[PDB]
């Protein structure tokens, strides 16, 4: 919890540890033992509820609509389990990534901009974490309220059904007795924990991306005065200064590239699994939306599911796209200085940088796609087209 | 002088800017708040009543869609009002920079630049006049048709006319209108809102097109300067003079790129909302036409709603395409000079110039995509595919 | 005739003029007045037949299948009329294009290579024309053939229909000897002239593209001895010789670029209109193919329509794709030479040529799209997808 | 069997010859005669069996389900026939490709890296060959077992049908007598031979791609020390050494480019035909999967067909994608050296190499597409969408 890129992200690491995202790496060994059991317990509880959910879906397969709703719930709550199991297996690469920026470069002339942009990155990371936490809390409260404003009823004739936030089969009578209140408490805990683990892993990915983008911003900001330093014939000392500045710029850019590659390594398969689950979720959600008539509870539930799913996709796409834009705009930043007035070394450096910048940095979901607003647009178009085809038929 | 003269007039007629005819327009908060107050007028007079009628009084899907199309267009125009009010500062700074560039160019001693200047001024004036006049005519006719009907009926049949006047649009208000005073005041506010919306549409579309025209003129001036550098290369002038001339050319290129950047920054969200709404409206109207195909009165309304949408899309697509095309052609212009006659250093500078000039530079729609004519082609292809698939799947 | 690019394409020009494609530019003035009259008559005749077909469409609109057949025939025969009218209005740009290569560059060292490749180009052009001519003739014959092997009958009860090669309404009897013979002769003339005019304009476009591609091939081939001439410190005479070689290379490349630009300006709107017609043609043809059930005549007619349409599109796309491939291969071949042994001027020339060649030459349908095998693939995929949807429904 | 790129692929060549892939080139001429007859015999048997399958299709066309299954089998077994015929007609380009790496370049400083990466390439080829052979054997065993676990019955009433591994019509009674065992043995041999020939040709293609990728890896690994060799001004000996190293690097890169072009020429049409057959196979398989209900034999057969087809496509796509990725990453490797400290020739070499690497090497299916994971994703999405539409209808 000391070296760079772990001190900056320490609040997010603490959230993830608190919810149960393992990570037995960033505290004193004294807490190493107890926390572990807590994690296991949480996992077990999750699985328990998940299993008790799946069992319900087995006897809810007589009809199609209830089957569709149960399947959507199961996929939505499969996301967090997949993420929670995914992290520990790849903890090696995750810890390699979190220790990438422990020993960065330094130059006297660019220390001030470096510090300014580091602080800006930290502030942006904290803001993102708080915003996502607020969204998660709002979603939990909305679920816990909608489960009460509506009416619990089963259509066959009318048959009362236990009023619970998540449909589930329980060995006990979870209708009116203390089993009812126990079930509500357990389901509330399940909702909070699942949403927390999923969104916290997503936020860690996005925070890595934000740090990379801010480092690119600093690189451009110092690109502006680097040429002025070169422009000025020149004495040996000035030539050495230009060489050192160019070395600093190139090495910092290479460091940013290393960080981006490590982030991709760490999270590509997670992105692929997320999108695979999403696809089916969105298909079922389009079928469900085909049945909406009015502004009743059903519409609220369908819109909530669609909004949460597309919001996760949209966060990923936003930050991938921002990385792409900064990496590309490096060239514009390099062109707008007085490169024609510099020395031969500076002009060649600008040339090579401009050649390099033609390809934008990006994160690929296991080489099957890249995260960007184009991906979000394609997903949205596909779901809209499928919904139109459904409604026409 | 005063680039975008007719655009300044039309903006002033909207109270968007109170001192448009100044060489360096100023952004004053008085205009901001006055324009916000004006923006709230069409919302209350047109948007809300029409939306209420759509939600409540509609009885069938056909009526729903027919009432939904015009309401969507009005909502888009109001959104344009709000977006441009928000981007006031950037838009005004862009206009000021364009004026500065034009003033710098107008001091030229070369007849080619003067001809370019005159052609650009004539083009902008003519385009603004035609577009604004046509849209004002359309909106005034649509709004005031029943007023003219009443006047004609009163003049011809005197007091025996069996004609009762109604408001220009199908809408429902919160209060009654049977009273003459309320009816008259609501009618006046409806006309005020329609006038504001028409001026908004015309003025902002004309501003986008005219800024594109001026950027194109600047690119042509850059082409002329590049050709002059080529002639100086052929004539064989010393290295330092060629360095200076290339430096000036690069500075002009940077200025034009800055202008494109400002235009994109000012109009990205405008274009995104425009394209989204237009495409969705095209799909909806195609569906409606399919449901009411054949010879009948209903087909007429959809046939009228379409062309406005297609032409409005085509305008933006064409001018964004021009921006991209000129920005690209800079590379050809710089390749065609006798650079092989220059010593390697100037050739390397030209190489960096060419590397920069080749990057696709244009106007994006909220960064989702770069707007060009292929965007219109894609929208048309999707519309046709949707139409055919709808016909087949119908039965 | 005695100038380049019109001497090479002279057979195409003569064929075009022979079939009535206006172009009163490339013969002695004595033939100017007779030829013109002929052209007018041909157009007249064409239009007349076209009109006589459209009238039939009016009385064959109550049914839906014959409406589709008539519409397909009408669009097929619309192509030639549009091309015929299109050429004269834009004749100025066509003549500007045909006069591009009247005064080309020349260098002693690269003359032989030039000549060879020039010769090569002509050969290919000839082949193309012949091939297309053959195809055209085949189509005509096949058409006529089918019209006599099938049975001319209309379903209402069975009503004998006049046995003509194109469904048309005629004031004549069109069944007895005189009317039947006249209709057969007139329709044969119509088919020949329409196919010939359309394909002749298409072949002119493709021949322009072939010439451009062969010029690019010449540049790539000669780029090697240019560098070897640079490589060897050099004496002044060698510097001047290398400069002359570089100047020749660059000027010839710019000339090729100008030719490609002129070709695009000449033919963009023609391509746009062609594909606009072809889209509706292929939609109706997919619906027609939905009804095939093994019958020889109907299946053969549908397959012929589809083959001809896709063949026109394929010809345009393949030649555009060849242009793109040659343009990029220019960079590829600029790389693969002994530049590392050269001088500063030669290496800078290589760098600038490669940078320029980063963007490939192409022909666009008035900037609404690009002609390449990708466009043909898109058209084919769209038609196949629509057909599959139609058959499933 | 002595020169490079054939000593490396020798197990592949021997397996191809043994299965009957003609290729009478890489053994003593004394064996050329016998082997030849063997090849012909295999083909005959294949076609013979193949024919008897097609015959069975003709009399099974009463129903649509059996027709669909027969067509799927017919295409699946069309694949190997097409590959077997395809190789001999294009054998000249194959032999040209296999002899492409007979005389590569050599530099004293980069010999160890070249040897290491050559050995790594050989090991990877061997691993790929063994894995593909294992998959083929597993598929054969699965077919031979599933034919026995299931019940041989035909539906009208219940009609017993011969228990054979492939539906086929035989002049004799292949139900109970020695005909049954003869048919079993013949069909086992047929399956083994067909799968072996197809997969062996594909594995040769993939081995070419792996060799190219490993050569690119060697190029990057040696690019790292090349700049440091240049950086240090330089005495004439040093400049000669840097020139020699740059010459080596550029020539080796050009050699890899030549190899990639040769592979593309050899196998583009094969890729096009493979994907053409796949498309229809996958369409029919989606229709078949629409009828699955349970975990019975039918589901197993359908899932196996889909798995095999998508596995072939996935193999092609993964290796094409690897080629693209290595070719692109050459640019990153060129940027990441210490060029800012190098000399002018080294810096110009870096600039030109980056320019070249701006575009990535790839293999195209006759210019109609590129083999990459994007193609696999598009195929998978198309089949999934078609299945969804089918179930909706």
């Amino acid at each position: 919890k000391h070296q760079g890129l772990v001190a900056d992200l320490l609040p997010n690491i603490r959230v993830m540890q608190g919810v149960g995202h393992f990570m037995f790496n960033y505290y004193s060994e004294g807490k190493k033992f107890p926390h572990r059991i807590y994690c296991i317990v949480t996992l077990l509880l999750l699985l328990l509820q998940y299993g008790m959910m799946a069992v319900n879906l087995m006897m809810e397969s007589d009809d199609v609509d209830d089957l569709t709703a149960n399947t959507i719930t199961m996929l939505f709550f499969l996301h967090p389990i997949v993420k929670m199991i995914y992290f520990p297996v790849r903890s090696k690469i995750f810890y390699k990534t979190l220790a990438i920026w422990n020993n960065p470069n330094s130059h006297p002339l660019f220390a001030e901009s470096n510090a300014r942009f580091h602080a800006l990155a930290i502030t942006k990371m904290r803001r993102l974490l708080f915003c996502v936490a607020g969204a998660t809390i709002f979603s939990v409260i909305s679920w816990t309220g909608i489960t009460f404003i509506e009416d619990s009823v089963k259509r066959i004739t009318i048959i009362p059904i236990p009023r619970l936030m998540i449909r589930t089969f329980y060995p006990f009578n979870a209708m009116s007795g203390a089993g009812h209140v126990f079930a509500l408490i357990y389901q509330f805990y399940y909702l909070v924990i699942s949403m927390a683990v999923s969104n916290s892993l997503d936020v860690l990915f996005c925070s890595w991306l934000l740090f990379a983008c801010e480092q690119l911003q600093h690189l451009k900001a110092i690109m502006k005065p680097l040429m002025e330093l070169s422009a000025t014939g020149l004495t040996k000392k000035q030539e050495m200064l230009v060489r050192s500045a160019i070395k600093y710029w190139v090495e910092r850019h290479k460091h940013v590239v290393r960080l981006v590659t490590a982030v991709g390594d760490a999270y590509g398969v997670a992105l692929l699994l997320h999108m695979l689950t999403t696809t089916i979720t969105l298909t079922l959600l389009a079928y469900q939306a085909t049945k909406v008539n009015g502004v009743n509870v059903y519409a609220a539930t369908v819109i909530g599911y669609l909004l949460y799913t597309l919001g996760q996709v949209f966060l990923f796409c936003i930050f991938g796209n921002r990385l792409i834009e900064e990496s590309s705009s490096v060239m514009e930043a390099a062109y707008s200085c007085h490169w024609y007035d510099g020395s031969e070394e500076a002009k060649t450096f600008v040339q090579i940088v401009c050649q390099q910048c033609q390809k934008a940095m990006s994160i690929s979901g296991a080489k099957f796609f890249t995260v960007s607003l184009d991906l979000f647009a394609s997903v949205l178009g596909a779901v809209v087209t499928y919904f139109m085809v459904l409604v026409q038929l | 002088r005063l680039v975008l003269h007719e655009v300044r007039y039309v903006l002033m007629a909207m109270l968007y800017i109170s001192r448009g005819m100044a060489k360096q327009i100023q952004n004053s908060t008085i205009d901001l708040y006055v324009y916000w107050f004006l923006t709230f007028i069409p919302i209350a007079s047109l948007c809300v009543p029409q939306f209420t009628y759509l939600v409540v009084d509609t009885k069938s899907l056909i009526d729903f869609i027919s009432v939904l199309v015009p309401i969507t267009e009005i909502l888009l125009t109001n959104g344009k009002m709000i977006i441009c009010n928000v981007k006031r500062g950037k838009i005004i700074n862009l206009i000021n920079q364009v004026q500065v560039a034009w003033d710098e160019c107008a001091k030229s001693e070369h007849l080619e630049i003067q001809t370019l200047i005159t052609a650009t001024a004539k083009k902008t004036k003519i385009f603004v006049i035609i577009y604004t006049t046509s849209f004002l005519l359309i909106c005034v006719e649509y709004s005031s048709m029943p007023l003219f009907k009443l006047i004609y009926h009163s003049a011809v049949y005197g007091k025996q006319s069996n004609y009762t006047i109604a408001l220009p649009y199908l809408s429902r208000f919160a209060y009654s209108t049977e009273s003459t005073t309320s009816f008259a005041w609501t009618y006046f506010f409806i006309l005020l809102g329609v006038y504001l919306l028409a001026l908004t549409l015309s003025g902002f579309d004309s501003l986008f097109a005219t800024l594109v025209m001026h950027v194109k003129m600047m690119f042509k001036v850059l082409k002329f300067e590049i050709e002059q550098l080529g002639l100086d290369l052929s004539a064989g002038k010393s290295h330092v003079e060629l360095q200076a001339k290339l430096k000036q050319i690069i500075l002009k290129h940077k200025t034009n790129l800055s202008l494109i950047e400002q235009l994109e920054d000012g109009f990205s969200f405008f274009l995104m909302a425009q394209f989204l709404t237009s495409s969705i409206l095209v799909c909806v109207v195609l569906y409606e036409l399919t449901m009411v195909f054949g010879w009948n009165e209903d087909t007429f309304k959809t046939v009228t709603y379409l062309p406005g949408a297609i032409l409005q899309l085509f305008l933006f697509c064409w001018y964004a395409q021009q921006i991209t095309e000129e920005a690209r052609l800079v590379s050809d212009h710089i390749y065609n000079i006798p650079w092989y006659l220059a010593d390697p250093k100037l050739q390397k500078d030209i190489l960096t110039f060419m590397v920069k000039a080749q990057k696709p530079t244009g106007v994006t729609a909220s960064k989702f995509y770069m707007v060009t004519l292929q965007t219109f082609q894609r929208i048309s292809s999707t519309s046709y595919s949707y139409f055919t698939l709808l016909q087949t799947i119908n039965q």
